């Protein structure tokens, strides 16, 4: 299903 | 035909906890197109990292970095709002298009990725013979992660559904609950899945008074 990306520096 | 051009290791992207989600999967004749939905990791979050891999290994780390950029704008909402349609495109030359786009702001990024980039024959081979060597703690690794992610999420939102509450119970409710937060805070930190849902589990119980 569903993924989840991070954040930058 | 006995003979056709191929991508040869699986393409992807990074995603939390810093795990290869799968994007193009390796052998796959090209050219090709596929498109994947994505969310934010956390709570109002307005930006996002796409960190392109080549490779066959669950920690992106192991895996051949192609390139990366950041799509920016997004409004910050709450985890797993924002749909986030990330595309990778090969085309005929071998040319690699990576494209992100957050489908409420409009906002886009793109790159393009040179066909005579990422692994050589020698270093794919060795991926592949690496890959599966490392099967088991690839697999070890991935949920650990899924674990992780799970409760870094349970940590959130246990947080916020406290400091969201003033009859907060005997406030021995609540003490017992920031002397679970650390444990799990804690237990988080560290490479056993068990010992991070035996803290979750903990957690979950003393929890009862925020949980109604």
């Amino acid at each position: 299903k569903l993924y989840a990306l991070p954040r930058p520096t | 035909v006995l003979l056709l051009d191929v991508t040869p290791l699986s393409l992807g992207i990074e995603t939390m906890g810093g795990v290869m989600t799968t994007l193009i999967a390796k052998n796959t004749t090209i050219p090709t197109k596929h498109s994947q939905v994505f969310s934010t990791a956390e709570d109002n979050q307005s930006a996002v990292t796409i960190h392109v891999l080549q490779g066959e290994r669950k920690r992106a780390a192991d895996n051949k970095s192609l390139g990366q950029f950041n799509l920016d704008g997004i409004n910050p909402a709450p985890r797993g709002m924002p749909q986030i349609e990330v595309t990778f495109d090969i085309d005929a030359d071998g040319i690699l298009h990576v494209s992100a786009k957050d489908k409420n702001s409009g906002k886009e990024q793109k790159i393009t990725i040179k066909a005579s980039s990422g692994l050589n024959e020698d270093e794919i081979q060795k991926m592949v013979r690496d890959a599966e060597a490392n099967a088991e703690a690839d697999r070890k690794f991935e949920e650990l992660v899924q674990t992780r992610n799970q409760g870094d999420h349970l940590l959130h939102s246990t947080r916020k559904q406290v400091e969201e509450a003033g009859d907060k119970l005997p406030a021995d409710d609540k003490t017992a609950i920031e002397s679970a937060l650390t444990a799990l805070e804690t237990a988080l930190k560290g490479e056993d899945k068990a010992a991070i849902e035996a803290k979750m589990q903990e957690l979950a119980q003393v929890s009862q008074k925020l949980m109604e």
